[PDB]
């Protein structure tokens, strides 16, 4: 069937064994097409932890974590770790909709029990500071999107996205 | 001595009974405090036109203000606001009855028919600066009575 | 709301003043100047500097000769030299008008915003939930005068408070976004 | 003067964005509607307005009536397509005045939310407003002073408040927004466009046949050319607050009121909007 | 506020058209409007209501008081909308069109001091700017779109489309008078963005036809009979009618690619009957399905409950015209290619159709048949043509033969049908062809006739084979 | 001699509402009444004027009727719906015009219907637009009072 | 400490054995007093499972459930399923927010495993049928407040802002 | 063709057997479903003749007789002195009205003679009377709508109608 | 159908067993709402006659009476000493009154006998001497209202309503 992997894009470097498919199939929900990134994903309530980053789940409403939406599964280490779960390809919050749905994904999200023992206050955060954005600009987008340096030349065009579109909320305790 | 509350104390009679609806008896309350403010400063026809211009006066609820003159069983039927608003109507209407200033066999058959109501406004312009000053008191009659016998929203 | 044509730089709109409001200002300063210690000479000489060219329509910084104000009234200007530069400060120019074609600028001049109430059960408009509002665009000014009696705490709010005061939020509305000010104390700006 | 008039086609064609759209379109509907007359050897005897064009064209040699009836026509989808091409969008001074206010209210102490929309269809908002409707019989909820099209405040808190209704009960809403007996907690800034890949209004077209009439018999196309805001256009706009327990339902209803309409005739899916951006910027 | 059903439809060869009368312009393409979507169903909605109030109580009532009767589900001005649509395009980006560059100023001069007509015609692969005043010259362009040589000739052959597009072929240039090169070249570059702009036409759109229920329209009084019986006439468009331009032409012809409900208590029983339709063997297993979903509602589906209100009006016979179905035209066959289908539709219902000149003769009865059943056809009262022959045909009295009898057609009395069916120019066709598929290259052809309520007891067994010979002919 | 804006909007409604025969023709007046003031403000006078007169569409036969609508009141305006209903706004506001001694009837009609005299019209209207605007609001609100009341809601 | 618990408010109802403790201390924090239920927490991304109910963690934003907070520890068998948070009362999304709390507690939450083998495909659901509506003001309001019935007699407020407030997402499958 | 009657409704019962033709044609103008009556007919400067009440013509704008207009011929032994004319259906006093009419009728209406020997001065008087209303809901109502007590019951409605719509100015002479 | 009970407050217990139905029902009509007590009735010309104390019916519209009015049926062996009404919710003469009633109930008023002899000279009756409210609350508002002893402790605030809102007119004999 058809099974994704939820990238989540913050400004740590611990996103780097997170698939185990590269691409795999010919279907990526993230796109980018000689105008930008397509089809980003928000997910509500959930802060990411980044000192080892995965979703906690807050059930604050204003909480909010954007990545990119890649398919495969975890790692060959999941089981305990990603809260997966099939969704009809309409519950989601897609941001800059390009195309269509398959009418139900399986997505994985890595997941943290939220380790009931502080007061789990977060903070917002801005993906600023070119430097990270250029390191995980190969991280991610030319390891998932080698399609970088095909024909995509305008990085600085997406670059300047990813410096303004995915904003996040952690906890930074 | 002054009559002109003793009039006021008619025709609050009479609307007071003509209102089935608690909400009309409110909303005519609200037109009584507003539109007796609005008739003295902007004057007598420029209020008389906005009345009349809420008031929904189609030919079944001219109807009903024309028997209301005489009927004591007659029963203002409409929506809360055009029936406030015809219910006014009725109360000015009724000073000019009494007090001579319009014939009342005038006044009904030209609620009666379509093309004499402008006739009737007529009327009413040529006596503007007379009817502006003869009904303040007793329009504050009414507004007093309004907000004593009845209550808000 | 200005059609210019002619002109090298262009202008999507314009301030507006008469002669009536000008002399009205300068009338406020000179009460103010005989009953107080106190003579704001640069903002009267301003002010009569331009109202020396009453009746006839001018403009005190640009080169407008020709214009329509409102899409509805052709006027024909004519320069003068002042160029009042701290109170119109983003360099829009400044037409003061005969105080008869003025009247009708000023008060087509302004923003009727009609709104609606919607009847959440079958989701239209409500019946009589239909009417309109005035604002007044934004950056208009408006001129007023503070003054004070001989006390002790008139210094101290003299001083601390309408030195600290800049932005209020005047009228209503206010959850529209529809109030929101600039205070500025012609002591520093004249 | 009738020379602002046979020329404001031209200035039309060549300022763009520094023409009053407003002035303008109000100044062109009356060559709009004397088109047959401003035709009669009216074309200022210049070669720049494009109103010479129609001399050229013979539309209906035998009867000149409904020869200008069509040139007339013609006119209409060339002034929609000539507002759409030239007047574009510059969100600098739009930015400017957010960012300003942003500033001004961080002073007041209030809790500032940007929230920037990009719209995904063809939007319609203020469709009854007067902004062509002398010339099309549409308008746009249009500033004519920041010279942009715009989202009244009133209409995005009415949207938003009635999704609370909807999802909390009419006494949270009330204890949200307030009632004629308290106010709102929570106050809103009209949207202004900021950024747009490209045209900033588009024409369109609605063609009523059967809407009014009876039977088979009654039905004729009426075409109705108007003008629309084009899709990929971003709209600002803050919300500021100063009692904390207002940001949760805010910050929350805003990702999904979006998604449904935001504006005119979305049943038919016209004025959906995505949320692009959220900015909570609390007071401290 | 909640999404009801979810559909995946195909539209081949769509006519969509726009404020330029086109699908794509210079700001955006849009080959599906929804707005079209919305109007279509509502007008099959109606027929497909009449068509059920016909077969049980024999009435027909006005589409104002259907309109009026539905708008709980479609809303209008005293409501809004229950159902909201949103149409999404696979590969709809944001295309629109430019024209790069075309290289005039020769056929400017060919203009200047005259009064020409400057015609178009692309056929050649290249464009050519024929000149009315005998002269031909050929134009270069280079253009954002590119017309793939097959909708070229597709054009060329289809002796429909060549001919609406006479609408965007020419202009007749008047240059005796001052007449600059610039004005000029502005007139021809419009009127080659308007010829290039009819051939946008892109056979196999896909599409996804979302559709939201509110749910606050609890059951007023009987919503969800009203919403079901409005699902079951969006289905019933899906399957007898195309969007688009041309629609009773073959053009534009929906077919069902997925269906997903998502409120069973609701669309469980369209689902299902969308599932009958996502794999079709042969021909007499489709017309059996269409049967079967018409039968369905006449008697199977809810009752006649709402039609028992009184808020309908029947119609007057002689002053209203509505449509409705009638089972029992409904011609299937199989296409095996779509292009010569559409093609060949013409000679269908052409006067001088070489498919219908050999199904009706003595060429009276033909035209009456076209001018009852094809649209409205300009008729002229000049050549003796319409002298009696039609006139006699089509009158519901006076002669026994014609298997067709207007209900107000007149010898010579002729009121009101006679200024409508001869005059009234926006009639539709009563003789329409859809083209549907199935996930497989199984392609047929629904011809159909729709039922008018003007026509005095038609004879549904004359044109029941006469409108099977025509779709023989045409396949 | 000099009628007040009340006085001359009832004037004028006298005869704009006796020359509607049909009550459709009336329930849409009402509707123009009711919008096209708001209308004014937004948009100037001379736009909206043009605006009317355009959507009035004068048939050049049915312009006879408006002209004889000031002289004889045994006139009546025929036409459709929606353009006897502009063209009843128009008769009221060229009253308006008339009465007040604005423009001259001859001027007006001559603009109305002769197309060269049209555009010396738009020049007369553009010199005397402070004139007008100052206190026609009032006329047209008080002609919109008076359709409100004596035309029944459609 | 102070350590609360959520019951959630969905028109089916198993909910009368879920926790052992029932005091917790002299308060709770959702209350009834002279003007309704105060303080009822809303969760949104969530869904009720109503089939031994229970909360899904969903990603759509526009699901919901609304329930109220008594101090309990749920069947002490836990640390697995039910979820629990350490949230600072301000990231709580309540309603009807009368007396401040404490900023340092403990929610715990019914939760569930998504079952990722079929959809989820969800559904508004609000209450009528006044029967739901008095066994739920018997079933819970008074497992907890014994303060209706006998010190009080304005249950109106509760019979009314019960088909008000509480409205969730069901997966009703 | 289509030709119609018209009733008196005063307290003075002159109803019981006054008239001849029940129904006849298709149409009583006159109709009452479920929102009282509709389209009662009003006769201004007339006045009523309690004694077999009867229109004696006052020439007072200011007396009139409200009534109702039936389909029918008055008792086929008169006509000497009553009143009948034929207005085109627009061009009469209509109230409460419900749908369009014919736009041409005939009219019977019972008039007597002026009785012009002793002065006519008349004093306006109502319904009242529960008796009255009730008398008046059997003879004429019932007959000519014998949809009362069948099919709409809801003579409420129907009954305060007469005691509020019918008054009338009567001579008392 | 709902039938309430009337039952008097004199500064004598004549009250002491007299109805034997306490809540039967759903609702009650005399309340407790943090304000005292509510919908009140005021039966106006019907004076009390302590000694067997029931409204002995007087002519005098300046005699009244106030009383409770509880959900409850009288002894089920009345007929002898009682007065009995069914009224329209609006025919009360409800005072402090908070909620609407159904629109239909049957009122059950102790009545005595006019004894024709002894003139009826009734005069107006204060509470005071709070211990006379003091045996009240224990014999009315504790025996019919349990809201004391579980809500509050202030009974002092329906304590000073009884000696202020409670008056009544005796017979004095």
């Amino acid at each position: 069937s058809t099974q994704r992997e939820y990238v989540f894009i913050p400004i740590t470097n611990s996103i780097t064994i997170d698939v185990k498919i590269t691409i795999g199939g010919s279907d990526h929900i993230t796109n980018i097409d000689e105008r930008g990134i397509h089809n980003v994903l928000v997910i509500t309530g959930y802060a990411v932890d980044e000192k080892n980053g995965r979703l906690v789940p807050t059930l604050d409403p204003c909480d909010y974590v954007k990545g990119i939406l890649v398919a495969g599964t975890p790692q060959q280490a999941q089981s305990n770790d990603f809260l997966t779960l099939k969704l009809p390809a309409n519950k989601l919050y897609l941001i800059r909709k390009k195309g269509n749905i398959s009418d139900d994904l399986k997505i994985y999200i890595p997941y943290s029990s939220p380790d009931a023992r502080n007061s789990m206050k977060t903070k917002p955060v801005s993906i600023s500071d070119d430097t990270i954005v250029n390191n995980i600009i190969k991280e991610v987008f030319d390891k998932i999107y080698n399609i970088t340096q095909k024909e995509k030349v305008k990085i600085e065009k997406v670059k300047e996205d990813i410096k303004e579109l995915f904003s996040y909320y952690a906890l930074e305790q | 001595y002054e009559e002109d509350y003793k009039l006021a104390l008619e025709a609050f009679k009479k609307v007071f009974n003509a209102l089935t609806h608690y909400g009309a008896k409110q909303a005519f309350r609200s037109r009584a405090r507003d539109l007796v403010e609005e008739i003295y400063n902007s004057g007598f026809i420029p209020t008389f036109f906005y009345i009349i211009s809420k008031a929904e006066l189609n030919s079944d609820s001219l109807d009903s203000l024309i028997s209301l003159f005489s009927s004591d069983n007659a029963i203002l039927r409409g929506s809360d606001e055009n029936v406030s608003y015809s219910a006014y109507l009725f109360i000015i209407l009724y000073y000019l009855i009494k007090r001579g200033i319009i014939e009342q066999k005038f006044l009904i058959q030209a609620l009666r028919c379509e093309k004499t109501r402008l006739d009737l406004i007529d009327k009413l312009y040529n006596l503007a600066p007379i009817i502006s000053a003869k009904i303040r008191t007793y329009l504050l009659a009414i507004k007093r009575l309004s907000e004593a016998l009845i209550e808000a929203r | 709301r200005i059609i210019e044509i002619d002109s090298a730089k262009p202008y999507v709109w314009v301030y507006v003043t008469t002669y009536e409001l000008l002399k009205k200002v300068k009338l406020y300063l000179d009460s103010i100047s005989q009953l107080s210690n106190a003579s704001f000479s640069n903002l009267k000489n301003k002010i009569d500097t331009i109202l020396a060219k009453e009746g006839k329509n001018i403009t005190l910084d640009s080169d407008l000769k020709s214009a329509i104000l409102n899409e509805d009234f052709y006027v024909e200007l004519e320069a003068l030299n002042n160029k009042i530069p701290s109170i119109i400060n983003a360099g829009v120019p400044l037409l003061v008008l005969e105080d008869s074609i003025g009247r009708e600028v000023i008060n087509r001049s302004l923003i009727r915003v009609r709104r609606i109430r919607i009847d959440r059960d079958k989701k239209v408009v409500e019946t009589g939930g239909l009417w309109s509002e005035e604002y007044v665009p934004m950056k208009t000014i408006f001129f007023s005068v503070l003054l004070g009696k001989e006390s002790k705490e008139s210094a101290i709010f003299a001083s601390c408070i309408l030195r600290n005061l800049r932005y209020v939020i005047l009228g209503g509305k206010e959850t529209i976004g529809k109030g929101i000010v600039e205070l500025r104390w012609v002591k520093d700006v004249i | 003067a009738i020379d602002f008039l046979v020329n404001i086609l031209e200035l039309i064609k060549e300022k763009q964005c520094n023409i009053n759209l407003f002035s303008a379109i109000s100044l062109t509907s009356i060559v709009y509607n004397n088109f047959g007359e401003f035709l009669s050897n009216n074309q200022s005897y210049s070669t720049n307005n494009p109103l010479l064009k129609y001399h050229i064209i013979i539309l209906n040699d035998k009867n000149k009536t409904k020869d200008v009836e069509e040139k007339r026509n013609i006119f209409k989808r060339e002034v929609a397509e000539l507002i759409s091409r030239n007047f574009k969008l510059d969100g600098e001074k739009v930015r400017n005045y957010f960012d300003s206010l942003k500033e001004v209210l961080k002073s007041l102490k209030y809790t500032i939310v940007d929230v920037e929309i990009t719209t995904r269809t063809r939007a319609l908002i203020g469709v009854s407003t007067s902004l062509g409707k002398l010339i099309f019989g549409s308008g746009i909820s249009f500033d004519p002073y920041m010279n942009l099209p715009y989202i009244p405040a009133s209409e995005i808190k009415g949207i938003v408040r009635s999704y609370i209704e909807g999802k909390l009960g009419e006494q949270e809403a009330e204890e949200i927004f307030g009632n004629e007996e308290r106010e709102g907690n929570v106050n809103f800034t009209d949207a202004y466009p900021t950024r747009s890949k490209d045209f900033l209004f588009v024409p369109d077209v609605i063609t009523p046949h059967y809407n009014g009439k009876k039977s088979e018999a009654d039905a004729e196309p009426r075409p109705v050319i108007h003008l629309t805001i084009a899709p990929k256009v971003t709209f600002r706009f803050l919300i500021y607050y100063k009692r904390e327990d207002v940001g949760k339902p805010i910050c929350d209803s805003m990702p999904i009121i979006l998604i449904r309409g935001l504006g005119a005739r979305s049943s038919v899916g016209y004025s959906l909007f995505e949320l692009r951006k959220i900015e909570v910027i609390k007071a401290a | 506020e909640e999404l009801l059903m979810s559909l995946k439809l195909k539209a081949l060869y769509p006519l969509t058209g726009g404020y330029n009368r086109h699908s794509i312009n210079p700001f955006y393409e849009e080959l599906v409007r929804p707005t079209e979507i919305k109007g279509l169903w509502r007008w099959w909605n109606r027929v497909l209501f009449n068509t059920l109030a016909y077969s049980t109580k024999g009435k027909l009532y006005t589409y104002e008081s259907i309109d009026r009767l539905f708008e709980d589900v479609f809303g209008s001005e005293n409501k809004k909308s229950a159902v909201r649509l949103e149409v999404i395009t696979d590969e709809g980006n944001d295309n629109r069109f430019e024209l790069s560059y075309v290289e005039l100023d020769k056929v400017i001069d060919c203009l200047r001091n005259y009064k020409r007509k400057v015609s178009l015609d692309f056929i050649d692969n290249t464009l050519i700017a024929e000149i009315e005043g005998s002269t031909k010259i050929p134009i270069s362009f280079k253009s954002n779109l590119d017309i793939d040589k097959i909708i070229k000739d597709l054009v060329h052959n289809n002796k429909l489309l060549s001919f609406e597009l006479l609408g965007f072929k020419s202009v007749e240039i008047d240059a005796t008078k001052i007449s600059d090169k610039k004005i000029l070249k502005e007139i021809l570059r419009d009127l080659i963005t308007n010829y290039l702009e009819y051939f946008n036409i892109k056979q196999e759109v896909t599409f996804t036809l979302n559709i939201y229920l509110d749910k606050s329209r609890e059951h007023k009084q009987n919503f969800e009979d009203k919403l079901k019986f409005a699902l079951y006439s969006l289905l019933v468009f899906i399957l007898l009618g195309g969007i688009g331009r041309k629609t009773s032409r073959g053009f534009g012809s929906l077919s069902i690619i997925d269906v997903k409900c998502y409120d069973n208590s609701i669309c469980k029983k369209i689902e299902d009957l969308a599932k009958n339709f996502l794999k079709i063997s042969s021909g007499n297993e489709l017309k059996s399905k269409i049967e079967s979903i018409l039968d369905c509602i006449k008697n199977s589906c809810i009752d006649t409950l709402y039609i028992e209100n009184n808020i309908l009006s029947e119609i007057d016979p002689k002053k209203n015209v509505v449509y409705f179905i009638n089972s029992d035209l409904f011609e299937v066959k199989r296409i095996n290619d779509k292009e010569k289908v559409l093609a060949n539709i013409y000679k269908a219902v052409s006067s001088e159709g070489c498919c219908i000149k050999s199904i009706i003769t003595d060429k009276y009865v033909r035209k009456s048949f076209l001018i009852a059943f094809g649209g409205y056809r300009k008729v002229e009262k000049d050549k003796g043509l319409d002298i009696g022959f039609i006139k006699n045909y089509l009158c519901e009295t006076c002669e026994t033969v014609s298997s067709f009898n207007i209900v107000d057609f007149l010898l010579s009395e002729g009121s009101f049908m006679s200024d409508y069916i001869l005059q009234y120019e926006h009639r539709n066709s009563l003789l329409r062809f859809k083209l549907i598929s199935d996930n497989s290259n199984n392609s047929y052809l629904i011809g159909y006739i729709l039922h008018s309520s003007y026509f005095k007891k038609i004879d549904i067994k004359y044109v029941r084979c006469i409108l099977e010979k025509l779709t023989y002919c045409v396949i």
